[PDB]
């Protein structure tokens, strides 16, 4: 198997449209119920639609009914969310989930963000390791973006052990900031190259940084 | 709409321990009909879409382990973890589907308590390439410590700074059961160009007495 895959969410301007979808395989999708549900970043999970299998009775959440419309089309396993008038309330990773006993098989989740404020992306700049061990910490600190998110790997999903990428902070600017980190064997430093793969989809800006011992 | 209340916010629970986290309803959730209480356990590990454990109050999900156990009748609902594991670190939600709308509790994050961990403490300068668009960022970074609480202050030609940094911290390891935090000084090049001495200061409770990293500007 079961996969659901949402997409369609990004920047918006409030009072704003997008529609999602929730694309379904290794199912049968008209033998089951189908769900929306949000969650504010750092906040909590917030049911906000479902529909029957036939999409013949659906419900929402007070807060979004008579802006939001569920649908389905049985025919291309495809489950949608049309989001009208959107509000600085509505930003939210919003998820899919498949009625079974519970709601089940969760997709990886959309970000919408409601705002009127500018893309921009991040620079990127080396947190170099220095001369002090058995470990070494190395970084990159990926500066002043807007909308959320970036993602960060190391050596193209290569490095994962030992990876610390923070949860992003809102400066005094309102422009986002966040450092990914690394510990590895100091030993590795003379011979093994890190480089930083960082992308803000939002803005179109992708870095490769590569983080040399000064 | 039916409110679903979890009990505690927050809960600490050491390796190979008994967590119980409870859930109420402000109406039953029977269905008379079913036989079935329509009452879903989720765990939400960090950085992870939420993953089902129960429904009907207290049928497991196939693959879930027996260590999770949902009880109650009606009202009163509750999750029992048996013999805590590093990986199950998360927010767990209760969640009513018994009438739409289909609400959630406002979830109980679970904190695994484990030995107290020193931070691992490292201090990177500003980039040149940084200081050249006329802004310097100083970063601290405490790795890998247990419990949360530290204390980091910067001194820079050790005059305390205040107002000019910003701390994050990860959630707890779903392995190592630790955090880590970035501490960021940002000064512009012109006040970074007029001092030395560079200091990230940390207070917590593994190291015998505070640990200061530091760099000298230009070296
Ligand atoms: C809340 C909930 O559990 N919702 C689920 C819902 O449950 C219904 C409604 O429950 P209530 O809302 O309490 O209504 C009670 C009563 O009707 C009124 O009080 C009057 C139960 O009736 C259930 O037993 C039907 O299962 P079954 O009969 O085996 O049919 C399966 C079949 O559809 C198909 O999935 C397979 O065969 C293919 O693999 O079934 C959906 C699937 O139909 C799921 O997607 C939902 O998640």
């Amino acid at each position: 198997e079961v996969q659901l895959v949402e997409s369609g969410g990004g920047l918006v301007q409030p009072g704003g449209s997008l529609r999602l979808s929730c694309s379904a395989s290794g199912f049968s999708f008209n033998s089951f119920w189908m769900h929306w549900v949000r969650q504010v970043p750092g906040k909590g999970l917030v049911w906000i639609s479902f529909t029957n299998n036939e999409g013949t009775t659906t419900a929402y959440a007070d807060s979004v009914r008579g802006r939001f419309i569920i649908s389905r089309d049985n025919a291309k396993n495809t489950l949608y969310l049309e989001m009208n008038n959107l509000r600085g309330e509505d930003t939210a990773v919003y998820y899919c989930a498949r009625g079974d006993g519970g709601l089940d098989d969760w997709g990886q989740g959309t970000l919408v963000t409601v705002s009127s404020a500018s893309t921009k992306g991040p620079s990127v700049f080396p947190l170099a390791p220095s001369s002090k061990g058995g470990t070494a910490a190395l970084g990159c600190l990926v500066k002043d973006y807007f909308p959320e998110p970036v993602t960060v790997s190391w050596n193209s999903g290569a490095l994962t052990s030992g990876v610390h990428t923070f949860p992003a902070v809102l400066q005094s600017s309102g422009l986002y900031s966040l450092s990914s980190v690394v510990t590895v064997p100091s030993s590795s430093l003379g011979t093994q190259t890190y480089i930083c793969n960082v992308n803000h989809k939002p803005s179109n800006t992708k870095v490769d940084k590569k983080v040399e011992p000064k | 709409d039916i409110q679903l209340t979890q009990s505690p916010d927050s809960l600490a629970v050491s390796l190979g321990e008994r967590a119980t986290i409870n859930c109420k309803s402000s109406q039953s959730i029977f269905r008379t009909s079913r036989n079935k209480n329509l009452l879903n356990w989720y765990q939400q590990r960090p950085g992870q879409p939420p993953r089902l454990l129960i429904h009907w109050a207290s049928t497991r999900k196939s693959g879930v382990p027996d260590r999770f156990s949902g009880s109650g009748f009606g009202t009163d609902f509750t999750l029992t973890i048996t013999s805590l594991q590093a990986e199950d670190v998360a927010i767990y939600y209760c969640q009513q589907y018994f009438s739409p709308p289909y609400t959630f509790g406002q979830g109980t994050k679970l904190e695994i308590k484990r030995t107290v961990a020193a931070p691992s403490v490292f201090i990177f300068p500003p980039s040149d390439e940084q200081l050249k668009s006329g802004t310097a960022s100083v970063v601290c970074l405490l790795n890998n410590f247990y419990p949360r609480e530290a204390k980091v202050q910067w001194k820079v030609d050790n005059a305390l700074q205040s107002g000019n940094s910003q701390e994050s911290v990860t959630e707890q390891d779903s392995k190592d059961s630790t955090y880590s935090l970035s501490s960021t000084l940002t000064l512009s090049k012109a006040d970074y160009e007029k001092h030395k001495v560079y200091a990230c200061e940390v207070t917590h409770q593994g190291l015998s007495s505070p640990v200061t990293k530091s760099f000298n500007r230009g070296e």
